């Protein structure tokens, strides 16, 4: 059955078909309206329930199988005045002293020691990106009707891991997280990814540095594919696309290398609803022939009226990781735009140069090459991340 | 990230001391809530990201006690804990309880049980959370 | 199977090492039976007669004086008593260990 | 099976037969003159020599291997004494290395010496005559291992002797070897 | 779960991934560099000591192995000739190498290293002495430009700093080999440029300009979300920042 469950608890889940999984939600929610994108009334203090009582009490009696007076009694008893230890207007910036929470004692221990001239600041908590992604998109609605999320639509959470692996840590992961819709196709996620590998350039131009190539890798090659549950989804919408799956299968299926048989499909063949996938399981995506991204589905859920309903912002980037820039070795402060080899001036090979240091060190006033070296243009993945 | 710092201690203390009341009414749980002022948890110089994330994690942690194999009374206390956490939060928009597909139908059946048990405070609070749509239809908690 | 069938002398199999209390009991049997390695092998069912001969040969290298001292420390002979002593002392060794 | 690529032996394991066989010949010539082969099974010597020759032809890709880890890839079985011969030869090469300053300066050991034999084998005869203590026509002993342990004492003259075996025998010793009738009946009961 | 990191396809018994595909082949033919080429590791102290040790060993070998070759060849010919006088002459030529091995063994390490531009087998130093962990030309650059004892390694004196700043302008802050040679302190062009740029007012800015402001504003409008921006990655697009 397409019934979610853990395979390794809180790490990865058992497989289910995405479309049947959404229909399994909607068979328990369709008609009830709890999955909708329309604003419902909310709980409040008992003293202002008069306006809402006529609508609320009849429905409460209907669903709880109780009388109107019983519904009113429940609505009065379950008012938020019994729970709001905080009055409407109190700020979150201070720990109230009128509390017995162990959590707030630990929070007191967190906060108070920072109240010193060395530590007074309002800097980041642990990570900066996530709430900025939420705030700028949460609760918005599109300007165009065609860019509106359908009610009850499935929202996946996909972690696209960077090709630059830390190779000193393995618990936490390098990735950027993008939400995608179940009805949308893999082509759109492939197009949305801004990865720097599309911008790769090269060529040796020490004799004529101004002749850097006119084409980025995105203009020369457009190959890309996802890989799920043993199948490839390769893009073939352009003549600059090659089916890398064939090259992969023809080698991987030639021996018991540790992998099963595979199957081939195009990028435009599958919606995310058509997939049968495991959450938390490392899947694969690739483009430009060598830029492999590990794909992890970290979450999948129905859309709700509090979510970002403006589809112009989708695939909705929701988390990211902060790679460092490749700073020039000469000045040790500025980001490099050039890399050289066989350099008679540089102390090491390879040596990374910024545009300012590269040109002045290796050329004269009129730009003629000085010394012995080879140079290549450089686009920094530590910057374009 | 998992259990928020020290939150599990407070949650289990409140739930156990409520269960010791031998009562299922919401009023006793609110008396315990307000005596130790649990609702103050969302203050404490919590910038927005931490506020939202802590709300999410706390609601899932209380979900784990709202689920089986816990008995009726302790599940009712967990439901009251979820109600208090959700309606005392200072988030905008209000963050949600993560509810699994494997849990949603069992929890509707628990709504039916609360209705049939005549302990209508828990049933009304569950329907109030549904009206608030605090429950988020997510694959896992 | 491969042509590189290595061959070496394997008659030196792993035999169980001799215990210290077992050695004391061997000396006691020398005192109370004598050097009848067959009847000793019956008394020590764990040890066959060739092991008894090997024990004699190893002990006589340095502990021949103890062989003589035991042999002169004569005692009445009872098979059942010797068996009970062997099992009881080994069980007590296990319990101590 | 090291002479052509296979899934068991990728290129980093593949090697040319000529080079390794030359190295193994250069090693066995060392083995006998060092008394290593006399009185021993030879195939352990060959196995150790081949394993180390293969390692040192590409040690960066091969110092991570092991005797069994090697032999299983080529479908080969190895002697347990192969390790003994390996220890012997490692000691021999560490003894060899100290004779040259431009090898001594690296402070070689078991881990590092394997990749340097390519340099040692170019001066072997010079190393030997700077290394053996037996400088006679006919610092360390160039003698078979069975004496390299050094005698506890160097075989003083044996005690060739005789005894007067014609003396009267003490009957007490004879009688001690006899069971009493009590012991005879105990034996009967036990039997 | 982390075993799936790159490459996603890795062989169990051999450990290698799939071969170079067509796009990678054409990229390599065009000289388009991969991101794996961007990994650089620091020279640590024991690595520097190992480099000195390897170079001294290499020079000593280069010096002695010809001598040992002469010794062995003359000995071999001495062993086979029956002529007594020729035998003694060959023995004399062997004694030459016999004394030369001893003499060379006693040289000081600096004499072994020799001049900055002396010949070394950088390939052998890389693939044997360093176990291949560092490439031949990389080791050559490091040695001959930073580590060989003849290169200046001292801190910049005040007089040297001011004279560097003064002469850099005459060459238009270009042609830094000429600047280094004119400074007269045996600095390298790279060293001079590094020192100059770490204190150059034209590079490191308290100031701001119209084009820098324009690029900063455009990148901020393009990439900011709420409070977040990539402060230190915007450096690549507008110059003089870090
Ligand atoms: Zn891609
Ligand atoms: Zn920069």
């Amino acid at each position: 059955c397409n019934f979610p469950e853990y395979e390794l608890p809180e790490l990865n889940t058992r497989a289910f078909h995405v479309g049947a999984f959404g229909e399994l939600w909607r068979g328990r929610l369709r008609g009830a309206g709890d999955l909708s994108l329309r604003e419902p009334p909310a709980s409040a203090l008992p003293g202002s329930q008069a306006a809402d009582s006529d609508r609320e009490d009849a429905a409460v009696a209907r669903d709880l199988d109780c009388s109107l007076e019983a519904a009113a009694e429940l609505r009065a008893v379950c008012g938020l005045d019994k729970l709001k230890c905080l009055e409407d207007g109190e700020d979150p910036e201070v720990i109230p002293e009128n509390t017995d929470l162990v959590t707030l004692g630990v929070r007191k221990r967190f906060l108070e020691h920072r109240e010193e001239t060395i530590t007074i600041d309002r800097a980041c908590r642990q990570e900066t990106f996530v709430y900025e992604m939420e705030s700028h998109a949460i609760g918005k609605k599109p300007e165009n009707s065609a860019d509106m999320i359908e009610e009850g639509e499935l929202i996946l959470s996909v972690n696209i891991l960077y090709p630059v692996i830390f190779h000193k840590h393995k618990e936490h992961k390098p990735y950027q997280t993008m939400l995608v819709l179940g009805s949308q196709k893999l082509t759109q996620l492939r197009d949305s990814i801004r990865c720097v590998s599309d911008l790769q350039i090269g060529g040796e131009f020490s004799n004529t540095p101004d002749q850097a190539p006119e084409h980025i890798s995105k203009d020369l090659y457009k190959s890309a594919f996802f890989y799920f549950e043993g199948t490839f989804y390769n893009d073939k919408r352009y003549p600059e696309c090659r089916d890398l799956s064939r090259t992969i299968i023809e080698w991987s299926e030639s021996h018991d290398r540790g992998y099963g048989k595979f199957q081939t499909a195009r990028m435009e063949d599958f919606t995310f609803n058509d997939l049968c996938i495991k959450l938390g399981f490392p899947y694969l995506y690739c483009h430009q022939g060598d830029c492999e991204h590990v794909i992890v589905i970290t979450d999948i859920r129905l859309v709700h009226h509090d979510d970002c309903l403006d589809r112009t912002l989708y695939p909705l980037l929701i988390k990211k990781h902060w790679l460092w820039t490749r700073k020039c070795f000469v000045c040790k402060m500025y980001t490099a735009r050039w890399v050289t080899n066989n350099d008679s001036f540089a102390p090491e090979d390879p040596c990374f140069f910024c545009d300012v240091c590269f040109r002045m060190l290796h050329y004269d006033s009129e730009g003629n090459k000085l010394g012995e070296f080879l140079a290549y243009p450089y686009v920094d993945p530590g910057t374009f991340n | 990230m998992g259990t928020p710092p020290g939150l599990q201690t407070d949650c289990e203390a409140l739930l156990s001391r409520f269960q010791e009341t031998d009562s299922v009414r919401f009023e006793d749980f609110t008396e315990l809530w307000r005596n130790m002022k649990f609702g103050t948890i969302f203050c404490g110089r919590m910038r927005n990201l931490e506020k939202n994330m802590f709300t999410k994690e706390a609601l899932a942690l209380a979900w784990r006690y709202f689920l089986p194999p816990y008995t009726f009374q302790i599940r009712v206390g967990a439901l009251y804990l979820l109600y208090g956490l959700y309606n005392t939060q200072l988030c905008q928009p209000k963050q949600k309880i993560r509810v699994a597909l494997k849990d949603w139908d069992e929890v509707l059946k628990f709504q039916q049980d609360l209705v049939n048990a005549q302990h209508f405070d828990a049933a009304y609070i569950f329907r109030k959370l549904r009206l608030d749509r605090a429950f988020h239809f997510t694959a896992m908690p | 199977g491969s042509t590189t069938t290595y061959s070496s002398f394997r008659k030196n199999y792993y035999s169980k090492p001799w215990s210290n209390k077992e050695t004391d009991m061997f000396f006691l049997a020398i005192s109370m039976v004598g050097t009848d390695f067959s009847m000793i092998g019956q008394l020590f069912p764990h040890r066959a007669r060739i092991e008894i001969k090997n024990k004699f040969k190893r002990e006589e290298k340095t502990n021949g004086w103890r062989i003589d001292k035991a042999f002169q420390e004569k005692r009445p002979f009872d098979f059942d008593f010797f068996a009970h002593l062997l099992q009881k002392v080994l069980a007590e060794e296990e319990k101590r260990k | 099976k090291l002479f052509q690529a296979s899934p068991s032996v990728p290129a980093k394991y593949v090697e040319d037969k000529e080079k390794m066989l030359s190295r193994t010949m250069q090693l066995v010539e060392l083995a006998n003159e060092t008394w290593l082969v006399t009185g021993r099974h030879p195939l352990p010597v060959i196995t150790a020599a081949t394993f180390l020759a293969w390692q040192s032809l590409q040690p960066a890709d091969r110092l991570s291997c092991s005797l069994a880890r090697f032999c299983k890839l080529a479908n080969v079985d190895l002697p347990y004494p192969a390790s003994s011969r390996l220890q012997e030869l490692l000691a021999v090469l560490l003894r060899m290395a100290e004779q040259l300053a431009w090898l001594r300066v690296l402070r070689l050991d078991k881990r590092s010496v394997v990749k340097h034999i390519g340099d040692l084998l170019q001066h072997r005869q010079s190393l030997v005559r700077s290394a053996f203590r037996d400088g006679t026509a006919e610092p360390a002993l160039l003698l078979p291992p069975c004496m390299l342990k050094s005698p506890k004492r160097i075989c003083p003259v044996p005690p060739v002797s005789t005894v007067t075996g014609d003396e009267n025998i003490s009957d007490s010793e004879i009688e001690q070897y006899l069971r009493t009738p009590q012991e005879v009946r105990d034996f009967q009961r036990a039997q | 779960m982390g075993h799936f990191m790159k490459p996603y396809f890795k062989d169990k018994v051999t450990g290698v991934g799939p071969p170079a595909n067509e796009d990678t082949r054409e990229k390599a033919a065009q000289g388009i560099k991969a991101f794996e080429e961007l990994l650089v590791t620091k020279w640590k102290n024991w690595e520097k000591a190992l480099l000195r040790k390897s170079v001294v060993s290499d020079r000593l070998q280069r010096l002695l192995q010809p001598k040992l070759l002469k010794l062995e060849y003359l000995h071999q010919k001495q062993s086979k000739v029956s002529s007594e006088l020729e035998r003694q002459a060959l023995e004399k030529q062997g004694r030459e190498a016999e004394k030369e091995i001893q003499d060379i063994n006693q040289l000081p390490e600096e004499a072994l290293l020799g001049n900055r531009l002396d010949s070394h087998d950088w390939e052998k130093i890389s693939n044997i002495n360093f176990e291949g962990s560092r490439s031949a030309e990389e080791i050559r650059k490091f040695w001959q430009n930073s580590e060989h004892p003849s290169i200046n390694k001292q801190e910049w004196s005040r007089e040297e700093e001011e004279r560097l700043q003064a002469i850099a302008a005459a060459h238009g802050h270009l042609e830094w080999q000429k600047i280094a040679e004119e400074l007269g302190t045996s600095r390298s062009a790279f060293q001079c440029l590094q020192k100059f740029q770490q204190h150059n007012k034209a590079l490191k800015r308290k100031e701001w300009t119209e084009e820098e402001d324009r690029m900063l504003t455009q990148l901020v409008q393009e990439m900011r979300v709420g409070s977040h921006i990539p402060y230190r990655r915007i450096v690549y697009y507008m110059e003089g920042r870090d």
